[PDB]
């Protein structure tokens, strides 16, 4: 019973191969401190937010919406946060995501009791997971690009704290 | 619901089962401390306690001792800790002489040999932990001040 | 009490023998060491401003310990810390300063042990008695002649060291 | 039960003849200092970690003398071994003032790996794991032909080369601390102290204070 | 333990025996007083030395006399 | 002062080691059953 | 320390009584139930036109800009921090009482 | 006669006033009594307990604590059915009170008088008379 990702460590007790994105990676034993299902919901929430965050970084490089250049002159990545707190955009997104989090909080209590799977909000309008085999690989891919986007979001925002360039402007201007 | 109950089902023993006394969090911390952790020899219990205690001892002597404003402050603080450690080891030794009858049992703390094991571990660990703190403070300017190097 | 190998026992005899052999080495070593001036700033008087009132001596000139004396004492402090750690946490094989309480005492040697020229206990005890006698002899010789111990050791050895 | 390396001495009780790189050499009975079941496994892992770090350091010192990577010379200049550790650290946030994090990046990633091995050693000490000392499962190219632990001969090689490299990198560090020459200049300059390179005091200058006053200080 | 004595002036009023908090005293048969009974001290190892018996005694000088002596766990009234 | 080194030797020993040893050995004597 | 969820771990508040601390639900609800009313603005020099949470959240960042330097005695950070946590601790206490005990 | 260890104990919620390590390593005292009711009494070591209808059993550290409870149980609940035991860590149970089935304040045959001095208290010997002599001061 050895960890797959860390061959010299014992398999983490609270972790199981049924979980999506499982590789046996918990060398610190944090899956025992907090409940594993709370951790799964927290990780999936972090995954989806950082996926939007990374795509938002990239897209805001590629283009901006009509009239956005009027409001934001030179602010690029996190400067646009500072100027759009003045304007109403950030407050609007905060209000509506907090609206959604209220029902997300009900759903977290629901998944704590055991009625709901973590990160499961039954949001499949286009029937992507209907086959039942795609659904598993989609869960795995969601966690994979979710983890990668957490690392990427950090790695761009810190690249921008250094240079000010932003992701595509960092690449094109080496 | 009631959070306070008699201690280990016994209403007439001189103790209570309170959340500080018997919560899962408390039980965890107590059971995993070097004094109570399973699978530890008394010598190893002494080493882990000694390393912990010796390490923190250096700091108050260094920062607040008589030679604190000198450049020999860390040397004086270490030797002050070393003197306290030696005095404490004498206290440990005399406790063992007067508190435990001589029996073959050595894997328990409250035995004559097991106390002598624990005392041996504590002295080595205390000097080791104080020496480690000496090395860290000597080299790192953040530790020499209170973090005041940044301001 | 005294049934742990302390007092006038062969355990104490052996232990004091070992310390006096080391002490004869250390006395010879310091005689040679300060004869050639290899103790740095040997006369330089330590300042209470740096070291505090433990450095004071009240000799009329300087009112402070010399640096040579402090250096010799710090050397002794090195071997005292070793001594404490070896007394309380000895090695697995090392002869212990204290004893089990029910130990069998080694048989007393007598006037002279069997001449076993090896790295033996007989050689250790003979040389230890000789070194303890030598310590006393050197002390008395220096006191009566009026000379320093360092000079007395040099003269006994034929001024080889300095 | 006498010892192989020292025939006259009695064999050290904790050592087993089944542990690689064993010739009965433990006069001080360091292997007996703790009664615990996994203390000898801790000692063996400590030996292997010391040996692997030392092999890396010895090869590193030699190859650093051979060449340096592009751009390194314009930053550090003409420092050679332990002084380059010092030079980076003078130019790094927290320890110094500059735009570099070279030794700190090494500390970051080595420390992540090391806390992982911290848990591995702790698990191996208390008998919760049937893992040998030094085995992290690292064998990407099949060299032990199905076992990452390797063969008895190749672990004996690892331990022996490790011990050699501990001695060797210790020699190289001290030879630099006094001549300042670095490995290959030192090995070339077999008459030495005759002309040595002016090299900086280390971050531990106190240690070089009995050289002149008490010791000869040929340099 | 403490030493508890009963002198032949005891009128057999049983008051010392009733006042004793540790059941040290009891009444034995006698013929030297009208009551036909005298106090006795069979269990002085349990005497804590409170001297509640002496307070209870009504003879002019106390028929029961407690003499505080060597201290024990029992006579020091230690629950630890 | 003649033999001026003596107070700096004897006062710490008399004031610290001497009580430290009599307290240590008195404690052993007063806490022994036999 | 550690947090216990609404779902059943083997955590016991005392010797033999298991008790679900609702640390996710109570902490989340107490935080939101205190922060949202506290958004109420006030044109007072301590608040500066913001609410108590927002003036406080503003004062975390301003003092974080001068990261090594601590806030001064007359700095509004300490008063804002004390008042915010006093209400937050009170709502956490009352929230734990309400949720754990009344269960609804 | 011997203590039936299985007798149920009065409902108590515990206190810090109970017995300590000296009870489990030196001696412990127990008291049993019969109650006609399920009623509240005061523990000698703390707050209030409830004695169960029928037979009760307590453990206390001091003999005086068992008798102080016995006094209260007989003065307010008129239970005279109380038996006090001494218990050693060897398992030995030593019956204590009432020692011969009859209360000490009532006379009993076969009781031998201990401590009885044939003269009055003023007839003792002066300390000087018995100095360096083993002779006792009670005559
Ligand atoms: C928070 C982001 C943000 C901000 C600050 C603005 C701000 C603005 N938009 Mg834009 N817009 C946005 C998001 C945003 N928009 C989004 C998400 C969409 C949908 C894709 C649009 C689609 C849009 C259109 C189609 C137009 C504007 C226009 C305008 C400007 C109004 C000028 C006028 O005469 O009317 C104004 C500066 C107008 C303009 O003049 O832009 C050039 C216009 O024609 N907006
Ligand atoms: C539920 C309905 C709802 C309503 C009534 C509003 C109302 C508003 N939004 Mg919000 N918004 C909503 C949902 C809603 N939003 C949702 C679901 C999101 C996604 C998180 C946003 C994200 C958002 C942003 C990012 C921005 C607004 C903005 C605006 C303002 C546009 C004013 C204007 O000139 O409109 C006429 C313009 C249109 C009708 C464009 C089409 C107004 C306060 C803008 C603003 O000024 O914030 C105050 C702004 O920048 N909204
Ligand atoms: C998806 C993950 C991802 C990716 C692709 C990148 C990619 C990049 N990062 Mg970012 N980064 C990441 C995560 C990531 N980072 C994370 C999680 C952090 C932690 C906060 C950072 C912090 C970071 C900093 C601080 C810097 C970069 C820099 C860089 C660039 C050069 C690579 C380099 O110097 O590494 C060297 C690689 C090795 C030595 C491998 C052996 C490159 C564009 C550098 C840059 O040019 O940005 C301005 C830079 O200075 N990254
Ligand atoms: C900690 C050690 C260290 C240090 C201080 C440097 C520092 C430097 N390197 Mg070197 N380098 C290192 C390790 C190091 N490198 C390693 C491990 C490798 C991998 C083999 C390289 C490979 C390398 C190459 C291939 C080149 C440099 C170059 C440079 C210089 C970059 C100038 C510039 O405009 O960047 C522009 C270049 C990059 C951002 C990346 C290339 C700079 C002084 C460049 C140079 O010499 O130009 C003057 C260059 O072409 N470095
Ligand atoms: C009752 C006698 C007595 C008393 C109270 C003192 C008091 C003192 N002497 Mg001492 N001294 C005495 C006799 C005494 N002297 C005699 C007779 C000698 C000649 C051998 C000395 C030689 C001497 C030296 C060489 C030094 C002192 C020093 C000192 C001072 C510090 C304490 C110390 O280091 O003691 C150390 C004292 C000794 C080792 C000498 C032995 C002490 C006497 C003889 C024993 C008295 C025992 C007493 C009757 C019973 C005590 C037990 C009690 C609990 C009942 C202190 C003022 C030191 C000083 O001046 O510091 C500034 C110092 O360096 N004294
Ligand atoms: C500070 C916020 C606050 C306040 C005032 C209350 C108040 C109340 N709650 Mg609520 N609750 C809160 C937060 C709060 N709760 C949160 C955050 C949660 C979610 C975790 C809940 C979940 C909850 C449930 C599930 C239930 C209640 C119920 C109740 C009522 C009686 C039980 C109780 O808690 O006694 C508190 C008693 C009082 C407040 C009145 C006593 C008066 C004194 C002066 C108390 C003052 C305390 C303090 C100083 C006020 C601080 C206010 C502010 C500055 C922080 C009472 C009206 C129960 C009820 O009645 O149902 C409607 C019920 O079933 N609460
Ligand atoms: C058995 C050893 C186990 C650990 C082994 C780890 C290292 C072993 C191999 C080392 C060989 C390579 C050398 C690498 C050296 C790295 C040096 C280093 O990084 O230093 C790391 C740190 C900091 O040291 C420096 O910090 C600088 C900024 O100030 C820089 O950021 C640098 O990163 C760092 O070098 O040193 C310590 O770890 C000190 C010990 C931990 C201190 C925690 C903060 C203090 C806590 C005090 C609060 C408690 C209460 C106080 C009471 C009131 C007081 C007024
Ligand atoms: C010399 C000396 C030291 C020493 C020492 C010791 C242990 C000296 C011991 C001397 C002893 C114990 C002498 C015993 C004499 C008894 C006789 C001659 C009677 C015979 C019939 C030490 C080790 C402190 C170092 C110091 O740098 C110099
Ligand atoms: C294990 C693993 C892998 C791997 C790997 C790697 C990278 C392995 C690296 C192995 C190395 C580098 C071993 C080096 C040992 C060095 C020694 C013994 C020399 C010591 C110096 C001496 C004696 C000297 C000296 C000197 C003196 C004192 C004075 C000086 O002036 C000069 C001088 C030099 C003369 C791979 C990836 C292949 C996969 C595989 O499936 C599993
Ligand atoms: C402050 C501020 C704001 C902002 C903002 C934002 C968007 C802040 C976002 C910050 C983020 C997401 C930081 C993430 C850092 C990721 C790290 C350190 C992971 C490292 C991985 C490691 C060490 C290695 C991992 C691993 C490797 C491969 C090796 C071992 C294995 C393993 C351990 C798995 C605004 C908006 C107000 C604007 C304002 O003007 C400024
Ligand atoms: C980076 C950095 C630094 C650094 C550093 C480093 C890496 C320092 C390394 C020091 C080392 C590894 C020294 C090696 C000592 C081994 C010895 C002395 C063996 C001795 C003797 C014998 C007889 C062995 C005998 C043996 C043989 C023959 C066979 C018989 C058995 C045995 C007895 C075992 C600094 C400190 C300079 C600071 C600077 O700012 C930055
Ligand atoms: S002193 Fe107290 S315990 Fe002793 S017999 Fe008199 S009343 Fe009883
Ligand atoms: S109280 Fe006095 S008089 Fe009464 S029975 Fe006791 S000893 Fe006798």
């Amino acid at each position: 019973a050895m960890s797959e990702s860390v061959p010299f460590l014992k398999k983490p007790e609270a972790l199981d191969s049924s979980m999506a994105g499982y590789a046996g990676f918990d060398p610190l034993g944090l899956s025992s401190i907090a409940d594993i299902k709370f951790l799964q919901e927290s990780e999936i929430k972090h995954c989806r937010i950082a996926m939007l965050a990374a795509a938002g970084s990239i897209a805001q490089d590629i283009f901006t919406f009509p009239g956005v250049s009027k409001v934001v002159g030179t602010a690029k990545m996190t400067g646009v946060h500072d100027v759009l707190v003045k304007q109403g955009a950030m407050g609007q997104i905060l209000l509506w995501t907090s609206f959604l989090e209220v029902f997300g909080t009900i759903a977290l209590l629901e998944t704590l009791d055991g009625k709901r799977a973590p990160g499961d909000f039954k949001f499949d309008p286009l029937g992507f997971s209907k086959n039942a085999e795609t659904a598993k690989r989609y869960q795995l891919s969601e966690i994979k690009n979710g983890r990668l986007a957490m690392l990427a979001t950090g790695g761009m925002v810190h690249g921008y704290f250094i240079t000010g360039k932003g992701p595509l402007e960092l690449l094109t201007n080496f | 619901s009631q959070f306070i109950k008699p201690y280990n089902d016994d209403p007439f023993v001189g103790n209570l089962a309170t959340p500080v006394s018997t919560s899962s969090f408390t039980k965890s911390l107590l059971s995993n401390l070097p004094a109570y952790r399973a699978g530890l020899s008394p010598l190893l219990r002494g080493v882990e306690i000694g390393l912990t205690h010796g390490y923190f001892l250096v700091g108050p002597f260094y920062k607040l001792g008589p030679l604190r404003n000198s450049d020999v402050a860390l040397l004086s603080g270490f030797f002050s800790a070393l003197g306290l450690i030696v005095i404490l080891v004498a206290c440990l030794t005399i406790y063992g002489v007067v508190s435990f009858e001589e029996t073959e049992a050595k894997d328990q703390l409250q035995t004559a040999k097991g106390w002598r094991q624990f005392t041996s571990g504590w002295l080595v660990g205390s000097v080791g932990g104080a020496s480690f703190a000496y090395i860290l403070i000597s080299n790192i300017p953040f530790l020499q001040t209170a973090g005041m190097s940044m301001l | 009490f005294g049934g742990r190998g302390l007092g006038v026992t062969v355990n104490a005899e052996r232990w004091n023998g070992r310390h006096a052999m080391f002490g004869i080495f250390a006395m010879v070593m310091t005689s040679y060491m300060k004869g050639h001036g290899l103790i740095p700033d040997a006369d330089k008087v330590l300042d209470i401003a740096q070291w505090g009132p433990l450095a004071a001596v009240w000799d009329g000139a300087g009112n402070g310990i010399s640096n040579e004396r402090a250096i010799i004492l710090i050397a002794h402090v090195h071997v005292l810390v070793v001594s404490v750690i070896a007394a309380i946490a000895p090695f697995g094989f090392q002869d212990t300063l204290v004893k089990e309480k029910g130990y069998t005492p080694e048989s007393p040697a007598g006037l002279i042990p069997p001449f076993k020229t090896g790295l033996t206990a007989e050689a250790e005890l003979i040389n230890g008695r000789l070194a303890m006698l030598g310590v006393i002899s050197i002390v008395t010789a220096s006191l009566f002649t009026g000379t320093s111990v360092v000079d007395t050791i040099n003269l006994g050895m034929g001024k080889i060291l300095y | 039960a006498k010892s192989k390396a020292i025939p006259f001495l009695d064999a050290p009780p904790a050592l087993s003849e089944s542990m690689p790189g064993y010739v009965g050499f433990d006069p001080l009975w360091v292997s007996s200092m703790l009664p615990d079941a996994g203390y000898v496994k801790f000692l063996q892992e400590a030996e292997i970690k010391h040996g692997r770090v030392a092999m890396l350091a010895a090869a590193g010192a030699i190859v650093q003398d051979i060449f340096t990577f592009p751009g390194v010379k314009s930053v550090i200049g003409d420092v050679k071994m332990t002084s380059v550790h010092d030079k980076f650290l003078s130019m790094e946030a927290g320890s110094g003032k500059g735009d570099m994090a070279a030794m700190h990046q090494l500390l970051l990633w080595l420390g992540l790996l090391e806390i992982a091995t911290s848990v591995a050693i702790i698990q191996s000490f208390k008998g919760e794991t049937s893992r040998g000392p030094g085995e992290f499962g690292f064998d990407p190219l099949n060299f032990g032909k199905g076992n990452s632990a390797g063969s008895d001969s190749y672990k004996l090689k690892e331990i022996k080369n490790g011990r050699l490299a501990m001695i060797g990198i210790g020699g190289m560090v001290h030879h630099y601390l006094l001549t300042g020459k670095g490995p290959l200049q030192f090995l070339g300059g077999i008459p030495n102290y005759k002309s040595c390179v002016s090299h900086p005091d280390s971050l531990l200058p106190w240690l070089f204070k009995a050289v002149g006053p008490v010791l000869p200080k040929i340099c | 333990s403490h030493s508890v004595k009963v002198y032949d002036t005891c009128i057999g009023c049983t008051q010392c025996v009733r006042a004793c908090p540790c059941d040290v005293l009891e009444m034995v048969s006698w013929d030297g007083c009208k009551a036909g009974q005298i106090a006795s001290a069979p269990r002085t190892e349990d005497c804590i030395g409170c001297k509640r018996c002496e307070t209870a005694c009504p003879t002019d000088f106390l028929s029961v006399r407690v003499y505080l002596g060597g201290e024990t766990t029992r006579s020091m009234g230690l629950a630890y | 002062m003649t033999a001026a080194y003596l107070p700096s030797i004897l006062v710490p020993i008399i004031g610290l080691i001497f009580p430290g040893l009599v307290m240590a050995f008195a404690f052993i004597y007063i806490e022994q059953d036999e | 320390l550690s947090v216990v969820a609404q779902s059943k771990s083997d955590f016991e508040i005392s010797d033999g009584t298991p008790y679900t601390l609702n640390v996710p639900l109570v902490g989340a609800a107490s935080f939101i139930g205190w922060v949202v009313p506290t958004l109420l603005p006030s044109q007072i020099a301590l608040y500066g036109g913001k609410g108590l949470s927002t003036a406080f959240f503003a004062s975390i960042g301003t003092n974080l800009a001068k990261f090594p330097a601590p806030p001064g005695m007359t700095d509004p950070f300490w008063l804002l921090c004390f008042i915010w946590h006093s209400g937050l601790f009170a709502t956490m206490i009352l929230g734990s009482i309400g949720y754990n005990g009344y269960a609804g | 006669e011997t203590l039936n260890l299985q007798i149920p104990s009065p409902t108590f919620e515990g206190s810090t006033g109970g017995w300590l390590r000296a009870a489990e390593v030196e001696e412990k005292y127990a008291i049993t009594w019969t109650s006609p009711k399920e009623q509240v009494f005061e523990m000698p070591t703390g707050g209030a307990a409830i004695m169960r209808q029928g037979e009760n059993l307590l453990y206390l550290a001091r003999k005086e604590q068992c008798l102080a409870l016995a006094t209260q149980v007989k003065n307010s609940f008129k239970i005279t059915d109380y038996k006090v035991y001494r218990i050693f860590p060897s398992g030995e149970v030593q019956y204590l009170h009432p020692k011969d089935g009859v209360f000490p304040e009532k006379v009993n045959a076969g009781r031998v008088g201990v401590g009885n001095v044939s003269h009055s208290i003023g007839k003792n010997l002066n300390p000087a008379q018995i100095k360096f002599t083993s002779k006792s001061f009670n005559g």
